[PDB]
């Protein structure tokens, strides 16, 4: 990373410090990777975090160049469509069955979430474009 | 019998 | 499915039938009738010899031989003609099918089983068979493992004391006295009274007589004081021809020579000291279990008062603080076919058959090493 | 391996026969198990087994136990704990076998609606009930003119008659009628008086197999019914354990004895009598026994038995309890004599209208003939005693072949019959912690029944590989035969019984020691026990059952003196007692040969047939509407054979998968390169990658048949694939949503 990146990255850093002392807390550190561009996982988020405790990682504060160690290891197409493909051949993915197995599966998100990126994606039937879904959050 | 007494 | 025959050769009576039922369906003499006379009318349908029932109708034509004397087999020939009887016209049963269980005395020769075994393998082809003690059956008959068993047919008597269900084979004593030679000695005695009874078939009326009248008294010098003095104790029978003979004192005396073998001129000593000197071969710590049994058997025995008095004398005998107890059922004269339809009938006794398999392995001798 | 994190297992509990865990550390080869419950444990894992892993939950509450992938005891009794108190319903198929749970309650289920929904449906198609089972036998007995048996197995209280009932409920609707099933209905009061009896676990325990044949015309039409009846157990009307009693109808008789009709009979209260008095316990809790005998008689008027015969019953039984009172002096070591004018003889002879001086005579002498001779002889106070019990058995057993002849005379119907359905109630294995001659028999009957289960369904199965074109010897056979040689071939545990009853001085001391002769070191599946020279153990299907010797030969005697029967013969005073006897090897037999014969008809009746099983099962003693005990369960189904059925079914091919059906379960493991058109080919392709041992399934015509665990490994790597899919997803969706926030955070 170049200084003008780090220079971006702690600006964007310094947007989400909630509390004016140049930190973030471990909760945000896996929200500032992904904004930065990264799709880590939870694991992978908590592994760079050092699988904090719940009090640390509600109240604990990090700033910018702890992050950026933590940030540079997360950071170091098809397979992504036959995942998706998974839950289809039509090209098409229920709502009701992408919205129960992303609450219900795995790392499950919340409904809002759900909501939210799947906004203007699902048709009249309630079937989603998926190959157009999965390009525009990749975007 | 075959000796003493008399079968 | 197959029940074993259980046939007891005996002297005199044959008596024979099938395991599990409770009496023998055949019961017959052993006896074998050639005719002795010219036939005069052709065209009768004459016949070469009788067997059985057939020779005791018949008799006044006949000689009449026992092929049995002293349990010992004497004539062969014979005894073929009588089993072929037995299983054929008495039970009318094909002898291929059945086992066969055959009863014998103690004591007698080794040449008799074997032979005994080689004809119904041989002739017969009876598929399995058993050569059985006579008084080990008359336990199985009574209900008892232990008992000294008394046991008396015509032609041999025996005692064998069996305790828990061993044999004591050197305390086994076997005397020759009883009951066909009873009645040559009645023949005897009737003549000092002024009648004769020679030919065989007049010997058949005098063992009638002695069946009929013939008893043991209690003490014998006092019934022979009695019945020099008086006409009390005489009873009289009617011949064949209607002829009535008169009886006194030979009815109790005949038997009586059972208890003083001396009377026929014999060494040996009655039935109860045989008895006694039988108990007295047993080791100490049995003999009080023996002289609470004591079992009669066979038709000897059945003489009204022979209980009492074997009771008496063996009391007499015996040391003076014990039970004598004498065992005699109703039914004595077939407890040896009684025990040996119990016995043959048994699931453990299912592998002691004599096979055929084994005969033709091991020959006649088998009987020796297989049988007791 | 299949033990991973968040793995699931069962692990033994004493309060509950199992209970969940879920495996908090992966295992690997040792000695230990880090486990989590619904809370924190270790589980020392030991010789040597792993614990009973856990079926993956779209397999849990489906209709048939064998469409479980671990098929297992807890497997079991999760199934039907789950859709007995969830689901509420009460019916399981397991292979064949229906298992049908008491639910102590009503149920809408029995509607005629239904039964009609029922009517021309095959197994397949509907969720099991016990219609679907009368519905099969009533269709195979169109198809093939073969008659059909039901067979119904199981503890008594377990519902076999309701089950019977609506099961002739079924055929008197959908034939249409002729009123059979109301008098069968009604017969039941004198069945269960003269053949039911309390046992130390139960009461009204019936001990008797009860076979009833629907006879069917030529339309199938209900003409009519016929009803025969097997195993009796004789040896209970002169002798009983302590808590038991004897047979119901002697307490209501003894119970009525206050009433004018019975007064003549001179019946005391019910611990007067030896043959009630034994067993200690005369009065059942919450039972009037003078109560019922009304509906006795009352069955008795329904079913046109005159009170003529009625009074002639009763007869007969206060005859059998007076008899039972009559007590021998030993007047020598082989002899006995009856008291003189004694009481109870001359009360038998009253009620029975026969010379006091010829019964009080035939019972102490015994008479042999010699076919020229007859000897009278004396018995000893042991044998008289033997010959009584085996008159009052004897006149029991006849009384109550008559009963059933004038059942089957209302029953009867005069229109040829074509074939039949037929249906046996029948008890089930049972083990006390006593056992003895009952115990014996009835776990022998079951022996049978069981070995005739195991080929039916051994036949079944061959049918279904030919008709999927897969090589039979895939299916092994496994057969009980040597257990029922053991109890019943020559040398047999039966056979030596019978033979010590007429060896001298017989006795169960000395028949055991024949039986560590003949059988201890000889057979596998009989053994003796540790400290004790009295018992012997026989490993039967279900379970290892310690028998004690010291009962069994005063109860496997039977032998009648003709001369006995001939004084009953020769009465005049009323007509049934001679009525009973009109019909001699038979009087010689004892008990346990009676039995092995009873049996022998029994499964020349079966074996003639095409059978169906029903099972019951008692969730709970005491009687609460739909709660079940796992404690209680496990044993019911252990003696109902239901889980060595399934042992027997999880060696061997138990699960069965239509192409169609498994191509939609897994489309997700199947790679696009490898769908074909041809569904069967990519199956045949994909499964071959995703399972290395061709072993462990085999490719029939239609259906996919897999070994025990395969099922649920396949369910596993679905799972963990579609939870990876999700993940790598949901994690790219937040990533958007966050860089999304982060645009804003610029803007
Ligand atoms: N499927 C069922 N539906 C409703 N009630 C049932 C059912 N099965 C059993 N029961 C009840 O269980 C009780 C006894 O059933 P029942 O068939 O009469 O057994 P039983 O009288 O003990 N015959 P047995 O088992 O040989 O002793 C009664 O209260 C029935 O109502
Ligand atoms: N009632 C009887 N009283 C006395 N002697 C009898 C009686 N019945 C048979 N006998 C005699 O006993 C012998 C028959 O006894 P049995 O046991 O039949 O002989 P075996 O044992 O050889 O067959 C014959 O001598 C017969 O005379
Ligand atoms: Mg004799
Ligand atoms: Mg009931
Ligand atoms: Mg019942």
């Amino acid at each position: 990373f170049n200084k003008d990146q780090l220079e971006e990255f702690k600006e964007a850093f310094e947007l989400f410090d909630r509390v004016g002392d140049g930190k973030i807390l471990y909760s945000q550190c896996g929200d500032v990777m992904r904004a930065l561009g990264q799709n880590p996982t939870n694991a992978e988020v908590l592994k760079v975090l050092g699988n904090p405790k719940s009090d640390e990682l509600k109240s604990r504060r990090v700033d910018f160049e702890t992050f950026l160690p933590m940030l540079q290891a997360v950071a170091k197409y098809e397979d992504y469509l036959e995942g998706f493909r998974v839950f289809d051949g039509n090209g098409k993915v229920m709502g009701a069955e992408l919205r129960h197995v992303l609450t219900t599966l795995g790392e499950k998100m919340t409904e809002e979430e759900v909501e939210t990126v799947l906004a203007g994606h699902e048709d009249s039937n309630g079937c989603i474009n998926y190959e157009a879904f999965l390009k525009h959050i990749l975007s | 019998w075959x000796a003493x007494c008399p079968a | 499915e197959t029940t074993a025959l259980v046939c007891d050769n005996g002297s005199g009576l044959v008596k024979a039938g099938f395991a599990g039922d409770d009496a023998p369906r055949a019961v017959f003499p052993s006896i074998v009738g050639r005719p002795r006379h010219q036939g005069v009318m052709v065209g009768m349908g004459q016949k070469d010899s009788y067997v059985g029932d057939e020779a005791q109708s018949k008799r006044g034509i006949l000689t009449l031989k026992y092929p049995i004397e002293h349990g010992i087999i004497t004539n062969w020939d014979d005894m073929e003609k009588i089993w072929h009887h037995t299983f054929y016209n008495e039970l009318r049963v094909a002898p291929e099918e059945h086992p066969t269980l055959l009863t014998e005395a103690p004591l007698n020769p080794k040449a008799n089983r074997e032979k005994m075994t080689q004809i119904m393998f041989e002739t017969f082809n009876v598929p399995a068979m058993y050569v059985a003690i006579q008084a080990v059956l008359s336990l199985y008959a009574s209900g008892r493992t232990t008992g000294i068993v008394l046991d008396s047919g015509d032609g041999v008597t025996h005692n064998v004391p069996i305790y828990e269900g061993y044999a004591l084979p050197h305390a086994i004593m076997r005397l020759d006295l009883a009951g066909r030679d009873l009645t040559d000695y009645l023949m005897k005695i009737l003549t000092e009274r002024g009648y004769s009874f020679v030919t065989t078939a007049e010997r058949e009326i005098v063992r009638d007589i002695k069946e009929k009248l013939c008893y043991v008294a209690l003490d014998f010098e006092n019934e022979m004081a009695t019945a020099a003095s008086s006409s009390s104790l005489e009873k009289s029978y009617e011949l064949p021809d209607g002829q009535v003979i008169t009886i006194g004192n030979e009815r109790f005396r005949c038997p009586e020579t059972l208890f003083q073998p001396s009377f026929i001129g014999m060494e040996s000593a009655g039935i109860h000291e045989t008895t006694y000197n039988s108990i007295m071969k047993c080791d100490i710590d049995i003999r009080k279990d023996l002289y609470a049994n004591n079992v009669m058997s066979g038709g000897t025995t059945m003489y009204p008062g022979i209980a009492d008095r074997m009771q008496k004398e063996i009391t007499a005998l015996a040391p003076s603080t014990m039970k004598i107890k004498i065992i005699a059922p109703p039914e004595r004269k077939y407890s040896v076919w009684i025990g040996g339809s119990i016995l043959a009938s048994l699931s453990t006794f299912q592998q002691m058959w004599i096979t055929k398999q084994e005969y033709d392995e091991a020959g006649p001798s088998i009987v020796h090493r297989k049988c007791f | 391996e299949l033990y991973t994190k968040y793995a699931r297992v069962w692990i033994p509990d004493p309060e509950e026969v199992w209970k969940s865990a879920e495996l908090l550390k992966d295992y690997k080869p040792d000695k230990v198990l880090q486990l989590r419950l619904e809370k924190d444990l270790e589980y020392c894992l030991d010789p040597k087994e792993l614990p009973p892993l856990r079926n993956p939950d779209i397999l849990v509450g489906e209709n048939d136990l064998t469409a479980l992938s671990y098929l297992h005891e807890p497997a079991v009794l999760h199934n039907l704990k789950v859709r007995f108190i969830d689901s509420k319903l009460i019916y399981t198929y397991c292979g064949i076998v229906l298992v049908a749970i008491n639910p102590y309650e009503q149920l809408p289920i029995y509607g005629e609606d239904i039964i009609n929904a029922y009517s021309g449906q095959n197994m397949g198609d509907m969720d099991p009930h016990i219609f679907a089972v009368a519905e099969e036998a009533y269709k195979q007995m169109a198809r093939d003119e073969r008659n059909q048996s039901i067979i119904v197995s199981g503890e008594s209280g377990a519902g076999k008659t309701v089950s019977a009932k609506y099961a002739m409920r079924y055929f008197a609707t959908v034939s249409g009628s002729a009123n059979v099933e109301e008098k069968v209905l009604a017969s039941n009061p004198i069945m269960e008086s003269i053949g039911n009896a309390k046992t130390t676990r139960n009461d009204n325990s019936s001990r008797f197999g009860k076979y009833i044949e629907i006879g069917f015309d030529k339309r199938y039409r209900i003409i009519g019914a016929n009803m025969r009846t097997y195993l009796l157990e004789k040896s209970r009307v002169v002798f009983q354990a302590e808590e038991e009693r004897n047979y119901h109808i002697f307490y209501q008789l003894c119970a009525s004895a206050a009433l004018p009709e019975f007064k003549t009979l001179r019946l005391g209260n019910a611990n007067y009598f030896h043959y009630t008095k034994q067993g200690g316990s005369p009065v059942i809790d919450g039972i009037d026994d003078a109560k019922e005998m009304v509906n006795t008689r009352q069955a008795c008027t329904l079913l046109g038995i005159s009170d003529s015969y009625q009074m002639g019953i009763f007869r007969i039984l206060a005859g059998i309890l007076h008899l039972g009172n009559v007590e021998f002096a030993s007047r020598d070591s082989d002899s006995c004599a009856i008291p003189p004018k004694h009481d109870p003889l001359t009360i038998f002879c009253d009620l029975m209208g026969v010379d006091y001086e010829e019964m009080a005579h035939w019972l102490c002498h015994r008479k042999l003939a010699t076919a020229t001779e007859t000897y009278i002889k004396p018995i000893s106070k042991l044998h008289a005693i033997n010959a009584r019990d085996a008159l009052a058995k004897h006149i029991y057993a006849n009384l109550f072949n008559w009963i059933v002849d004038h059942v089957n005379k209302a029953l009867h119907s005069t229109v040829k019959q074509h074939s039949f359905i037929g249906v046996l109630d029948i008890y089930g294995f049972e083990t006390f912690e006593i056992n003895s001659f009952e115990q014996f028999c009835i776990n022998y009957a079951n022996e049978k029944l069981q070995q005739q289960f195991n080929m039916h369904v051994f036949k079944l199965e061959q049918e279904e590989y030919m008709k999927e074109q897969i090589p039979w010897t895939l299916i092994d056979f496994y057969d009980n035969q040597p257990c029922i040689n053991l109890i019943e071939a020559k040398m047999g545990v039966l056979d030596l019984l019978d033979e010590e009853c007429k060896m001298p001085k017989g006795s169960d001391d000395t028949w055991a020691q024949k039986l560590y002769n003949t059988h201890l070191n000889k057979c596998a599946l009989f053994e003796k026990p540790r400290l004790s020279n009295k018992a012997f153990i026989i490993k039967h299907f279900a379970d290892k059952v310690e028998y004690q010797c010291e009962g069994f030969l005063e109860k496997n005697k039977d032998t009648v003196y003709e001369e006995q029967i001939k004084v009953l013969k020769s009465s005049k005073k009323f007509k049934l007692l001679p009525e009973l006897f009109q019909d001699s090897k038979e009087h010689k037999k004892t008990v346990g040969h009676q039995f092995r014969n009873s049996l022998h008809l029994l499964m020349e009746t079966l074996n003639a047939t095409t059978p169906h099983y029903v099972r019951c099962i008692k969730p709970n003693d005491f009687k609460f509407p739909f709660t079940f005990d796992e404690k209680r369960a496990v044993q019911q189904l252990r003696a109902c054979g239901v889980l060595e059925t399934i042992r027997i079914s999880a060696a061997g091919f138990p699960s069965r998968w239509t192409y169609q059906e498994f191509f939609s379960r897994y489309r997700v493991l199947m790679k696009q390169k490898d769908v074909l058109s041809d569904r069967k080919q990519t199956c045949k392709n994909v499964l071959e990658k995703l399972i290395l041992d061709k072993d462990k399934y085999q490719f029939g015509k239609t259906k996919i048949f897999f070994r025990a665990g395969q099922v649920a490994y396949l369910e596993k790597i679905r799972a963990d694939k579609l939870r990876a899919a999700c993940i790598r997803i949901q994690k790219t969706i937040r990533g958007w949503l966050m860089r999304k926030k982060y645009m804003r955070m610029r803007r």
